[PDB]
This record gives structure tokens, C-alpha cells and sequence, in this order.
């Protein structure tokens, strides 16, 4: 399995958009290339190489598209809707949101309130993941890494425990 | 971490030589019945040899050891637990039961008990699911929340295999919780 | 073939590893070549900026590659016995799970342990009862266990197998 | 003649907390054996007393006897493997020497384990690429930076 750590190493290469504060060449990178740098001039480049420049100072971060508050705050409604799980905007939205949110929320327009209602369509996507556990256990996707993990290695020994006691 | 134990195994055919949870689960006492005498062994069960018929209290590995298709040296009746005296009230509610109390490694003691050939096996197998998969949610939704004197009052209640499960389900929310912080 | 390729191949058979119960097929290509791809750099490498971020490209690159193997030791550590001997029992024509260096590893692994078992206490119990077959003490790799494969989804491995 | 001494071993170790190693026991481990001894002879004789001596009556106090050995030497052996598997653990956590403080609770025994498997994995490692091919007891976690 994997952990958060683990997990987010992923959402960490998910592409986001910043503006540089500098002039850099075309930097050919193992995997794949990083269009030239030019100051005020939005480049989309992998969330760890964000992060690093941002917090290096010499960078701005743009939101993705998705993380607008009234957006999100349409979509946990849409969540809280369908009895069934919800197909998300980016496959690690919640790492996205972690990560920017504590690197950049200079560049997030309002945190504190796009913060929580991240997490509020977290909550009740994994309320909605134990109630939905609780069936396949005794009548015996869509979801993101971060939240089959932590609560997989769970749901993965009880079910390693039916099929070891529906035969036993 | 780099500490990979051997796991349990009572839950399935046998148990699992190196570990440590079986050899401790199959240590528990069983209720078992003498047939032939058996000389010497009369110091240990403090009452030069023991006649047939003695009522005794043998680990389950001892017994399991001596038995036999033929009984020839030993007799066994199914623990007051597993009987289908509780087999019901656990059909009723099993999210009430003090699983500890009662034979603390429940589940696992429950499956090796089978060997003794008992002819009520399936009833007592088609019990240990449904007084598990009775209380899976119980446990769930302890194990995925903070701590309150209520999973410290729950928890009192698991079994050896539950008070596991209870474990995993407390470390992710402790993985995950030790991430959505700095 | 390709870096980027690669790479993308290296956090496969890295996931794949993580979440199969069981020693799978050595890669010792995806293994070398990444091995080879990140000294060549390591080279080119010793501006400022430039520099520091092929550098951080490479923590990433490591990071994994160790994660993978790390995952593989601990494994063939798990299940030294039914590995040693699972290549000797494996038809010529398939691919070794294990590769010549964790070959002499697992195969080191044992000849430390058996003695250990044998010279601390196993050698000092009644005749006839001093030898153990750790090939039936330590547990095999439970392929009837549930894991998660990606439509993704849920179920016993040993079926996926 | 129950095994019981054996159990107080497999204990002191499930009463070790995340798998923490505890000094190794001596002590314990010589009165497993010296049970086990004992519990031998006390039963070749009487299988020998069986196969000449007549009596036959004792087929039943043997196998119990077996049982024993057989138990006894389970629980002889899961010990020393956890304590094997926990020092393993002790190499990827407080690297290549250790900490003073376990060397005193480990047998003579198993640091010889412990720096032979060391010295081994230290082979293993160096030859995964040129120069020293790649350490992967560093990088243990995902970078941050």
C-alpha cells in the first residue's frame, strides 16, 4: 500500500501554472522539458518545481481553474447530491489543496474559506466510503489515491479476514 | 516500519509456526475428557498416573496434540461459548458482547476448533461470520474517529483480532491526520 | 528507450511491487537504465539554478528507484526460503523474480540466519529435534489476499494473479 | 512439563510495545532447553521401558510428552526469529553502527547475525552501479524539498 507521504510524491507532478520573477533557458529535464522562464509570463510547470521556486521567493502560483471557492462550494452540493461517489476535478485534489495551500495561499484568492470546503466534500466522501464498506462486507472507483489509502490497508484485512473466515 | 512480524494465521486452516499471536491464541485451556489412563502425568494435575475419564483443562495445542479420530485418547466438548446456547444471542445482537471476556482471541480460538472434527462445525463457522461481519461497523467507525471513553469502552469489548483491526483503522487516521498538519 | 519513458515505466514496476503480495518478475532493465540515466546527469551536473533544479529531478528519480528495491528486500527477507528456491523451481523459460545480486543476498540471508538458529539454540535440543525446515516455518506470500488494482477497483489478488 | 516457561519468553515479547527489543533472555532460554532435556529422557525411557519392559499403558504418556518437546521448541524458535526480525529493523532506522543501547540487550549471538547481514546488504547495495552502485538506506522518505 501507500501512505500520504508516498501519495502526495504523485500529486507532485501533477502540472500547475506560475508566473517566474525570472529569465531561464529551456531546461531539458529527464522527464520531459520546462518551457523557457520569462518574468510576468505564465509557464505551467510540476507542482514540486512550483512549490520549490515559490517558497524559493521567486515565483507566483496561479490556482487551478477548479480551486474557486463558489466552484468547489457547487461541487461538495453536487457530492452531497448523487448517492454515489463523485468523479473529482484533479485525481489529488486534496494534495493540491494541502500543498498550496500551505505554500502558496498568497496567490489562493480567500483560504480559510476554500480550506474547509475542500475537506467538507473529503468528509463526506469517506462517510460515504465507510457506509459503502460496511455492504461489500456483508452481502460479501472514482476515488482518489489519498483515500484508498488511508483507509485500504483497513478495508483490506477485514476483507482478508471474511474470505480467511467464510471458509476458515 | 522495518519491523515486518509474522502474522496470524488461526483464522484460516492451521496456525502459523513462527507466530507469536498463534502460538500465544492456541495456549488457552480447552474442556477435555480422559480415555485411556496415562501413567507418570499425576504430579503435574495435582488431584504416579490419571485415570480414564478425568475431566481436564488442556491447552488447545495439547489437546489438539493427543486428538484423534478415535478419541482413543482424548475427549472434547465444544467451550459454553460456541455452543448453540450463545450462537443465538449472538444471531441477536453481537455489537453487545464482550468478546473479550469471553474467550479473549475469540475468532481465532473459534476456527482452529474445528479440527476436533465436531459434527456442529458449520453452525458454529456459519456463526463466526455473522457475529463479525454483525460488528465490522462498530469497529470501523471507532477505529476511523479520535479517540473518546467511548471506543476506550468499545475497545474493552473487542477481541484479540477486532482490538487488531481497531489498531489499522487507528494508524491511517493517524497517517493521514499526521499529514493534513505541517 | 526514452527518459521521460522510462521514468514513467521505473513508478510502475515501483506501484506495481507496492501492492502485489509477492517477490514479482525482476526488472533489471527499467533498474539499470535509470541507474545509468541518473549517473549521466550526476555528470553534466558538476549554471546555479539550472543546476539545482536537475538536481531535485534526480532526488525524485532516486527516491523512487530505492523505494522500489527497498520493497523488493524487504520481501525476499519475508519470504527468504520460498524465494531462494522459487527460482531453482521456476521453468527455465520464465523470468527470475530475483535478480544475481539479491540471488547472492537471499542466498547470504539464509546461510546467516540457519546458522544463528542452529548456534544459539537449535544445536543444544535432544537429538533428532535440532534441525528445523524453515522452508515450512516462515509463512509463504498469501496470494489470496485483497489488494487494489486500477476503472479501478477492489478484490483478491490470487484471481488477478 | 507445560511449556509454560517457554510462554513467559514469547511474552516478554508481546509486551514490547511497537516491536522494541528487549535484552535478550539467557536465562529463560536455558531452562527451555534443560526442560526439553528432560523431557526427552524421561520419555526415550519410557519408549525403551515400552518396546522390552512390556507395559504397554504408556503409548498415551508419550506422545503427551511429544507434544511438549514439539511445543517447547515452537515457541524456542518464533522467539529467537522476532528478535531477528526486530534487530533486522534496527539497520534501516539507526543506520550502520548501533546504538550502544541495544548491543546490551542483544546476544553475542545475534550481533554476529546482525553484522553479517549488515556486511552483506553493504554488498548487495555496492553493486547495483559503478563506483559504489546505489545506497537505498538513505532517501526513506519522499523529499520535501
Amino acid at each position: 500500500m501507500m501512505d500520504a507521504a508516498e501519495v502526495e510524491f504523485l500529486a507532485e507532478k501533477e502540472l500547475v501554472t506560475i508566473i517566474p520573477n525570472f529569465s531561464l533557458d529551456k531546461i531539458y529535464l529527464i522527464g520531459g522539458d520546462l518551457g523557457p522562464f520569462n518574468p510576468g509570463l505564465p509557464v505551467e510547470v510540476p507542482l514540486w518545481l512550483a512549490i520549490n521556486l515559490k517558497q524559493r521567493q521567486k515565483c507566483r502560483l496561479l490556482p487551478p481553474e477548479w480551486m474557486d471557492v463558489e466552484k468547489l462550494e457547487k461541487m461538495r452540493d453536487h457530492e452531497r447530491k448523487e448517492e454515489t461517489f463523485t468523479p473529482m476535478p484533479s485525481p489529488y485534489y486534496m494534495e493540491l489543496t494541502k500543498l498550496l495551500l500551505n505554500h502558496a495561499s498568497d496567490n489562493i484568492p480567500k483560504a480559510d474559506e476554500i480550506r474547509t470546503l475542500v475537506k467538507d466534500m473529503w468528509d463526506t466522501r469517506i462517510a460515504k466510503l465507510r457506509v459503502s464498506a460496511d455492504s461489500f462486507v456483508r452481502q460479501q472507483d472514482n476515488l482518489t489515491l489519498m483515500e484508498i489509502n488511508t483507509s485500504g490497508t483497513f478495508l483490506t484485512q477485514a476483507l482478508n479476514h471474511m474470505y480467511k473466515l467464510r471458509t476458515n | 516500519e522495518a519491523y515486518f512480524r509474522v502474522e496470524s494465521g488461526a483464522l484460516g486452516p492451521e496456525e502459523n509456526f513462527l507466530s507469536l499471536d498463534d502460538i500465544l491464541m492456541s495456549h488457552e485451556k480447552l474442556p477435555v475428557r480422559t480415555e485411556t489412563a496415562m501413567p507418570r502425568l499425576g504430579a503435574f494435575f495435582l488431584e504416579n498416573a490419571v485415570p480414564q475419564g478425568s475431566k481436564l483443562e488442556l491447552p488447545l495445542w495439547l489437546a489438539k496434540g493427543l486428538f484423534d479420530n478415535k478419541r482413543r485418547i482424548l475427549s472434547v466438548e465444544l467451550p459454553k461459548i460456541y455452543q448453540e446456547g450463545w450462537r443465538t444471542v449472538f444471531s441477536a445482537d453481537p455489537n453487545v458482547v464482550d468478546l473479550h471476556k469471553m474467550g479473549p482471541h475469540f475468532y481465532g480460538f473459534g476456527s482452529q476448533l474445528l479440527h476436533f472434527d465436531s459434527p456442529e462445525n458449520a453452525d458454529i463457522s456459519q456463526s463466526l461470520l455473522q457475529t463479525f461481519i454483525g460488528r465490522f461497523r462498530r469497529i470501523m467507525d471507532s477505529s476511523q474517529n479520535a479517540y473518546n471513553e467511548d471506543t476506550s469502552a468499545l475497545v474493552a469489548r473487542l477481541d484479540e483480532m477486532e482490538r487488531g483491526l481497531f489498531q489499522t483503522g487507528q494508524k491511517g487516521l493517524n497517517d493521514f491526520q499526521c499529514w493534513e498538519k505541517g | 528507450l526514452t527518459p521521460a519513458e522510462l521514468i514513467e515505466r521505473l513508478e510502475q514496476a515501483w506501484m506495481n511491487e507496492k501492492f502485489a503480495p509477492e517477490l514479482l518478475e525482476s526488472k533489471p532493465e527499467i533498474v539499470e537504465c535509470v541507474m545509468e540515466q541518473l549517473e549521466h546527469m550526476e555528470e553534466n551536473l558538476r549554471e546555479d539554478l539550472k543546476v539545482s533544479i536537475h538536481q531535485m529531478e534526480m532526488e525524485r528519480i532516486r527516491y523512487v528507484l530505492s523505494s522500489y528495491l527497498r520493497c523488493r528486500l524487504m520481501k525476499i527477507e519475508k519470504f527468504f526460503p520460498h524465494v531462494l528456491e522459487k527460482e531453482k523451481t521456476r521453468p527455465e523459460g520464465e523470468p527470475s523474480s530475483l535478480s544475481p545480486e539479491e540471488l547472492a543476498f537471499a542466498r547470504e540471508f539464509m546461510a546467516n540466519t540457519e546458522s544463528y538458529l542452529k548456534n544459539v539454540a537449535l544445536k543444544h535440543m535432544p537429538p533428532n529435534l535440532q534441525k528445523v525446515d524453515l522452508f515450512r516455518a516462515v509463512p509463504k506470500p498469501d496470494l489470496d489476499s485483497y489488494v487494489f488494482l486500477r476503472s479501478q477497483h477492489l478484490i483478491r489478488y490470487k484471481t488477478i494473479a | 512439563m507445560f511449556c509454560e516457561k517457554a510462554m513467559e519468553l514469547i511474552r516478554e515479547l508481546h509486551r514490547a510495545p511497537e516491536g522494541q527489543l528487549p535484552a535478550f533472555n539467557e536465562d529463560g532460554l536455558r531452562q527451555v532447553l534443560e526442560e526439553m532435556k528432560a523431557l526427552y529422557e524421561q520419555n526415550q525411557s519410557d519408549v525403551n521401558e515400552a518396546k522390552s519392559g512390556g507395559r504397554s499403558d504408556l503409548i498415551p504418556t508419550i506422545k503427551f510428552r511429544h507434544c511438549s518437546l514439539l511445543r517447547n521448541r515452537r515457541c524456542t524458535v518464533a522467539y529467537l526469529y522476532d528478535r531477528l526480525l526486530r534487530i533486522r529493523a534496527l539497520r534501516w532506522e539507526y543506520g550502520s553502527i548501533l546504538p550502544n543501547a541495544l548491543r546490551f540487550h542483544m546476544a553475542a549471538e545475534e550481533m554476529e547475525w546482525f553484522n553479517n547481514y549488515k556486511r552483506s546488504l553493504a554488498t548487495y547495495m555496492r553493486s547495483l552501479g559503478g563506483d559504489e552502485g546505489l545506497d537505498i538506506t538513505q532517501d526513506m522518505k519522499p523529499p520535501k524539498s
